[PDB]
RNA sequence: GUGGGAGAGGGUGGUGGAAUUCCCGGAGUAGCGGUGAAAUGCGCAGAUACCGGGAGGAACGCCGAUGGCGAAGGCAGCCACCUGGUCCACCCGUGACGCUGAGGCGCGAAAGCGUGGGGAGCAAACCGGAUUAGAUACCCGGGUAGUCCACGCCCUAAACGAUGCGCGCUAGGUCUCUGGGUCUCCUGGGGGCCGAAGCUAACGCGUUAAGCGCGCCGCCUGGGGAGUACGGCCGCAAGGC
């Protein structure tokens, strides 16, 4: 009910999960998916196969919205952070460009004990 | 690979306003290039870093950028 | 095989067909070292399988063994705690061995009274695409495509 | 003295972007988070993810080094101001004015104390979830003091180069920071690495001495008892000498 025909795709990948949000050219989201949206529940959500399935499910929902041309934004690191982009390439969506926009601070905040 | 100073003129390392030549010393991202790729001496690099930061605060050089093709 | 490649034994050809897979299957039928009785089993089964269906037992044997050969399987790999079932492909030699073993084990798990009858009907069913050996093969393949989520643990 | 130089040396005020958190709004469904697995937890009062706006605190990515500065503790965005130390060249001035230094005095990471502010993130104590034979721990989710600032205390440390300060003498080679020079190089002054002689119980040190000497200060005399007791002094206390 939107007929967007083009937009962005953000891939947020961590070591616990990978989620994909397909949005429109001025930033508002259209659809999304993740390792928990699909069947997987626990650490299974962080596997590259779950990332592939999440990307494919989000891409098919975007097809339902009528998406053809997609620009890719990537933030984070984890298993399947690349597999998401591979499935997104071979999903039937013409990939416009891939961009890694992983937010990194200029050393402002103190991390948790795990990250030091 | 070519180092920045190798392909460049007799330019001012203290001019924070010349974006044309200061852009050469930034990476694909907004990061300042190491001495391995700038071919500068320690003193030259130390001056270039401060001039780059000055240009950044004047909105002439990017504080950070986005990586492509990743 | 810590040092060497463990060169494969080259079986003798067969006296009836001249084919090596027949000798391999006859060895897989043999027990307690009776290759004579096993050969008689296989060849009476050959007569029965050539008569009950008017086809050459050669190509039916070949097509059955080809139908039973699987293309993927699972092996256990120890990673981060308890091991996981990781799928992977199969060697051609191992495909041959597994196919013949499943053939014999599904033939002797059959109801038929005589051994040769079991062998013949098992080969028939396997050549048609059904039977117990092909069921075990397709269960092996069903292990794949199922735990495929571990496709990054190939090793 | 003159003339040049490098620097996260210190103090004060300003100021920039990234990120976290929170709030407002838009769009958008069903989970997010987390782990070896999990669960507590958060989510239909609309989360997570995405976009725009706002608020606030703390710390300064790339440059960055095996680098620099400082007496030590220690000191990293940028700008301005106030200010310390130091190096080199000129061979100009004074004319032994030097070295060390018991006591004294000042400085002194972090944590801790007092009064008043501040509070994002982190986080002793604490509250829960797991794990385990038990879990008072490691792992996960929260969370106060604190961490931050002003002022006044506290005087400890693996406060380490486990190497007191100063001066002279004793092969070189290699990398480096910073000056000067007639600039394959030389000559100072710092930071490393090999290694002459020599030293050392050995490891190792070796013009940055743990070598050869001189001056002065501090300290040592088997281990446990014990940095305890008593006494004194200091401290609001903790406690310190
Ligand atoms: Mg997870
Ligand atoms: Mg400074
Ligand atoms: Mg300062
Ligand atoms: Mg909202
Ligand atoms: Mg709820
Ligand atoms: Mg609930
Ligand atoms: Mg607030
Ligand atoms: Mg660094
Ligand atoms: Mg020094
Ligand atoms: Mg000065
Ligand atoms: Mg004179
Ligand atoms: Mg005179
Ligand atoms: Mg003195
Ligand atoms: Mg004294
Ligand atoms: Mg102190
Ligand atoms: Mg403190
Ligand atoms: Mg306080
Ligand atoms: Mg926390
Ligand atoms: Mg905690
Ligand atoms: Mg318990
Ligand atoms: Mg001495
Ligand atoms: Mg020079
Ligand atoms: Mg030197
Ligand atoms: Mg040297
Ligand atoms: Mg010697
Ligand atoms: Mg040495
Ligand atoms: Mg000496
Ligand atoms: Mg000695
Ligand atoms: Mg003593
Ligand atoms: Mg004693
Ligand atoms: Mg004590
Ligand atoms: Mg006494
Ligand atoms: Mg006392
Ligand atoms: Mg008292
Ligand atoms: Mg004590």
């Amino acid at each position: 009910k939107r007929q967007v025909a083009s937009g962005r795709a953000y891939i947020h990948a961590s070591y616990n999960n990978t989620i994909v949000t397909i949005t429109d050219p001025d930033g508002n989201p259209i659809t999304w998916s993740s390792g928990g949206v699909i069947g997987y529940k626990g650490s299974r959500k962080g596997t590259p196969y779950a990332a592939q399935l999440a990307a494919l499910d989000a891409a098919k929902k975007a097809m339902a919205y009528g998406m053809q041309s997609v620009d890719v934004i990537v933030r984070g690191t984890g298993a399947g952070r690349e597999q998401a982009i591979r499935a997104l390439q071979a999903s039937g969506l013409q990939v416009k460009s891939i961009v890694d926009d992983t937010p990194v601070p200029h050393n402002g905040c103190r991390p948790k004990k795990k990250f030091r | 690979k070519a180092k920045v100073k190798a392909t460049l003129g007799e330019f001012d390392l203290r001019d924070y306003r010349n974006v044309e030549v200061l852009k050469r010393f930034l990476s694909e991202t907004g990061k300042i290039l190491p001495r391995r790729r700038t071919g500068l001496s320690a003193k030259e690099q130390r001056i270039l870093a401060k001039t780059i930061k000055r240009a950044r605060i004047l909105g002439l050089l990017p504080f950070t950028e986005k990586l492509v093709r990743k | 095989a810590r040092r060497r490649r463990a060169e494969v034994r080259q079986l003798q050809p067969d006296l009836v067909y001249g084919d090596v897979l027949v000798t391999a299957f006859i060895n897989k039928i043999m027990r307690d070292g009776k290759k004579n009785l096993a050969a008689r089993i296989f060849y009476d089964a050959c007569k029965i399988i050539q008569e009950k269906t008017g086809q050459e037992p050669l190509k039916v044997f070949k097509q059955a063994v080809e139908n039973v050969k699987p293309r993927m399987e699972v092996r256990s790999r120890r990673v981060g705690g308890a091991n996981y079932q990781v799928p992977m492909e199969v060697s051609p030699r191992r495909q041959q061995s597994l196919a013949l073993r499943w053939l014999v084990q599904a033939a002797n798990q059959r109801p038929e009274r005589r051994a040769a009858v079991r062998i013949a009907h098992e080969l028939m069913d396997a050549a048609e695409g059904k039977g117990g050996a092909v069921k075990k093969k397709e269960d092996v393949e069903r292990m794949a495509e199922a735990n495929r989520a571990y496709a990054h643990y190939r090793w």
